[PDB]
């Protein structure tokens, strides 16, 4: 079997000048290839360079040439992306690639990545997320069923899980993509939907968990007559 | 340097059907261009490097052909899992070009959505911003007009948006829609509202609340 | 020391001359030792006609005559038919059969 | 079980037509009124000799194919024959075998590496013939089928195919797909209350055979000169 | 407004086809998809048929995607829908509507008007 493990989530300033890793595993190392590549939340894919480390061959694409530098050793069993010039619009899911396709008659295709580093760059600082409930009303209510939710506003910096704490409980829970503030600050909604036998008296609480601290946040949701 | 294209840009079928798409590139060759099958967010699978050829382990649901220009990629069959979007890539030469993506998905009967609002509460006004939530649920078609009716007025231009996905379950789609005020703003006018219509719907939706109580 | 990289990349471009541009090249071995010959190359280079002498070879089965159709209701597996003592009566054409 | 073979096992030997001739044929052939092997498939490994002559009678294809080889075991050449449902395919593979060969779960072989490949149309209460003979660099195979113990009625053998194949054949067995079995190797001839199919397996010798053939090339009688 | 209504229909023998027809006139018929809807006695609305400009085929719903076809005529406002082999379950009231939003992916149900289809 063949492998990749990757860094954890990286952030910094723009115009700076960042590290990140891809540890390579399984097999023999001698006989791999590595490539990076960049995914955004829905603009088209980026590809930065490639290298060959058992023999130190390396190119790149005009776009990143200069500006970024590979370098992968087999003695610590990783690979190495050297990152300069960092600006906003590099806030993005970055990924390292094996190429294996250049000595079966498989030709220059990836076919294994490793599990992928979210970046951010921005201006902003880290700090845990603002959480505030809402009270529906029982005039409300639609088809003998009503939904509860929280929204989670002003945290930084990704990723982040936001969800219902445990158990069936969440049952018709529903939750939509993120946003990012002019300020530099993430933001999401969550959802959940209730019928009239169990609103209110259920005491719903919505959960946040902020990983890159690992800040547990929840509150509760509460209806109203 | 090269360029190329994908038509159409998007299909919809029902279970079972047959999908097929091309792809267009700009210098006339008869291999080194590769196919891809991608979701939002998640890695591509390799179907196709050169022209009609592929590996072990890629399934016979898929296959490709062309000459010149011009080459086709074909499904043989189509599911609820398969909601992705279908691309073309070419490495002829070393400056790699990607494909504009076609995206793929489930054709299904018309679905009323779930109307709802997202009246503010005082935790959130004390703040100094105020903001309210419109939400359509399970609709199939991509939107379905969410309007603010403040005072019974139209607003435009105030409101935040996010999307999900169609849903494998069902092939269903949800969408919602975001006020934002501030406090001095959202105290000045008293009554709120939402209004819906939709292709499956008997006649436009409104929902409100008001500030006196 | 020198950890050299044992393949290379040709790297070809037009700026290249021709003792160092793209050939793809085939190159193809052959036996012959005990052989219940599978693979063989010439083709039929065959000519048809009837009612005058001609000189006739049918998959081999050298020969001299006049051909003309026949009533003989061959099998479907019978391809020369011999009348007493073993005398070419009658051929079933390779082609039209 | 023994029973004895009438004038049944001829075959046309070489493609020549002849019409209103005695041709006398100094070939294999199974000697008239031999007594034959007689086994009830309602599949033991057999020797290969000079030649195989082989039939069945049943209504339900239980018999599906036959299976050669040397050693008859991945140690060496093989050949496979077997009938589907719509082709019959054949290899010569050396492929190693199942004790009891059972298709419905396909328990046909362990291993298969072959070398040689090929398929055609299909063979198809009634009665089946096949022989196999093996004098040159070549399986040969002929094959005949009728309405109908072996009948005392006289029929001849048409040639079916010619094989390239020069492997050496010295042990054979029959292929079975009877309605239930068992799904491994482990258990032979059970499963299922399966109906009156039989077949008989018959050894040809050097003989010299008298054939007659009609005004259409067909042969009807034959006498065996050694009898 | 976006006035619209139907023409044609009436009576017609079981198993038999025939066409309905619809038209408008004094405004642009290109910027709206033209769609079309159904009501059996005394039930509620149904969504039948729609087409659109790029001409990529058509959409219907499940009731009628097997066996009716629809068109449209950009340049004259006239358009169409097609009934095969009536039954007994289609005798309804039909109603023309556009999908009342310019150049929209959706649609919004404006009905025009409506006339009867019944098999004998
Ligand atoms: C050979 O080709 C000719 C011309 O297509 C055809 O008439 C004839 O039947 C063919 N014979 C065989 C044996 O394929
Ligand atoms: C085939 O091989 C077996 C096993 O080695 C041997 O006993 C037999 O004599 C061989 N037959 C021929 C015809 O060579
Ligand atoms: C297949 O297996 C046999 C052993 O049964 C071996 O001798 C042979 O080299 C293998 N490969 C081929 C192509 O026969
Ligand atoms: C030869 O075949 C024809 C046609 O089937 C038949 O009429 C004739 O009787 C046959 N010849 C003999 C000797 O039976």
């Amino acid at each position: 079997q063949v492998q990749l493990v990757q860094s954890g989530a990286e952030v910094k300033k723009p115009g700076s000048s960042v590290k990140v890793s891809c540890k390579a595993s399984g097999g023999t190392f001698s006989s791999y290839a590595i490539s990076w590549v960049r995914q955004a939340p829905g603009q088209g894919l980026e590809w930065m360079g490639r290298i060959i480390p058992i023999f130190g061959t390396a190119n790149y694409a005009q776009k990143f040439q200069g500006r970024v530098t590979i370098t992968a050793d087999e003695s610590t069993s990783t690979a190495y992306m050297e990152l300069s010039s960092l600006r906003s619009e590099d806030t993005a899911v970055y990924y390292c690639a094996s190429l294996a396709s250049y000595s079966s008659g498989w030709e220059d295709v990836f076919d294994i990545w490793g599990q992928g580093t979210m970046v951010t760059v921005s201006s902003a600082s880290t700090k845990g997320p603002s959480v505030f409930p809402l009270a529906p009303s029982s005039k409300s209510t639609s088809g003998g069923t009503a939904a509860l939710g929280c929204l989670v506003k002003d945290y930084f910096p990704e990723p982040v899980t936001v969800s219902w704490n445990s158990g069936a409980l969440t049952s018709g829970v529903h939750t939509f993509p993120a946003v990012l503030q002019s300020s530099g600050l993430y933001s999401l909604s969550s959802v959940v939907t209730v019928p009239s036998s169990s609103l209110g008296t259920q005491t719903y609480i919505c959960n946040v968990n902020h990983k890159p601290s690992n800040t547990k946040v929840d509150k509760k949701v509460e209806p109203k007559s | 340097d090269i360029q190329m294209t994908q038509s159409p840009s998007s299909l919809s079928a029902s279970v079972g059907d047959r999908v097929t798409i091309t792809c267009r590139a700009s210098q006339g060759i008869s291999s080194w261009l590769a196919w891809y099958q991608q979701k939002p967010g998640k890695a591509p699978k390799l179907l196709i490097y050169d022209a009609s050829n592929l590996e072990t382990g890629v399934p016979s649901r898929f296959s490709g052909s062309g000459s010149g220009t011009d080459f086709t990629f074909t499904i043989s069959s189509l599911q609820p899992e398969d909601i992705a979007t279908y691309y073309c890539q070419q490495y002829d030469n070393l400056p790699l070009t990607f494909g504009g993506g076609t995206k793929v998905e489930i054709k299904r009967t018309v679905a009323a959505p779930s109307v709802f609002i997202f009246p503010p509460s005082d935790e959130q006004l004390k703040s100094g911003t105020a903001s309210v939530v419109c939400l359509l649920n399970n609709f199939y078609p991509r939107e379905a007009k969410v309007q603010w009716k403040v005072d019974n007025a139209l607003q435009s231009g105030n409101s935040q948006e996010s999307v999900t996905e169609q849903d494998s379950k069902d092939s269903t789609y949800s969408l919602s829609s975001t006020l934002t005020l501030s406090k001095a703003d959202y105290e000045k006018h008293k009554v709120y509202a939402c209004e819906v219509t939709h292709q499956g719907l008997s006649s436009p939706v409104t929902k409100s609340f008001n500030r006196g109580e | 020391f020198n950890c050299y990289f044992p393949l290379r990349s040709y790297s070809f471009r037009p700026t290249y001359g021709v003792g160092h541009q793209p050939y793809r090249v085939v190159v193809l071995s052959f036996e012959l030792l005990h052989a219940p010959a599978t693979v063989c190359g010439p083709k039929k280079s065959t000519n048809l006609v009837k009612n005058k002498c001609v000189n006739f070879n049918f998959n081999g089965l050298k020969g001299t005559g006049v051909l003309t159709e026949s009533n003989k209701k061959f099998l479907p597996f019978q391809q020369f038919g011999r009348d007493i003592a073993d005398t070419t009566d009658a051929v079933r054409d390779p082609q039209t059969l | 079980a023994y029973t004895n073979s009438f004038t049944r096992g001829v075959y046309y030997p070489d493609k020549v037509f002849r019409s209103s001739v005695l041709h006398s044929t100094q070939d294999l052939f199974l000697p008239f009124f031999s007594n034959v092997t007689w086994f009830h498939v309602i599949n033991p490994v057999l020797p290969f000799n000079d030649g195989v002559y082989f039939a069945s009678i049943e209504k339900s294809n239980i018999i599906r194919g036959w299976i050669f080889g040397t050693t008859l075991d991945s140690k060496t050449q093989s050949l496979l024959i077997v009938n589907n449902a719509t082709n019959v395919v054949i290899k010569v593979c050396e492929f190693q075998f199942c004790n009891d060969p059972f298709l419905d779960f396909r328990v046909y072989s362990s291993a298969n590496n072959c070398t040689f490949e090929y398929v055609s149309q299909p063979f198809l209460k009634n009665l089946r013939e096949f022989v196999f003979k093996n004098i040159d660099g070549y399986f040969k195979i002929y094959s005949k089928h009728t309405p109908i113990d072996l009948p005392q009625g006289f029929s001849a053998l048409e040639p079916l195919v010619d094989l390239p194949i020069g492997i050496n054949i010295t042990r054979f067995q029959t292929l079975l797909a009877l309605h239930r079995s068992y799904l491994t190797p482990g258990d032979s001839s059970s499963g299922w209350t399966a109906g009156a199919a039989a077949y008989y397996v018959g050894y040809l010798q050097p003989r010299t055979f008298l054939l007659k053939y009609n005004e259409n090339g067909t042969i009807t009688d034959a006498v065996d000169c050694a009898l | 407004q976006v006035q619209l209504q139907e023409s044609g229909g009436g009576l017609v023998q079981p198993g038999g086809s025939l066409r309905l027809s619809c038209a408008a006139s004094g405004r642009t018929i290109s910027r709206y998809a033209m769609s079309w809807f159904r009501q059996a006695p005394g039930k509620e609305r149904e969504f039948v048929a729609v087409a659109r400009r790029s001409g990529d085929g058509a959409f219907y719903a499940d009731s009628v995607q097997g066996r009716f076809t629809v068109s449209r005529d950009d340049a004259k406002n006239t358009v169409y829908l097609q009934m095969n082999s009536l039954k007994p379950e289609d005798t309804a009231v039909y109603y023309c509507a556009i999908d009342s939003d310019t150049f929209y992916s959706g649609s919004y149900d404006y009905w025009g008007q409506g006339t009867q289809v019944t098999v004998s």
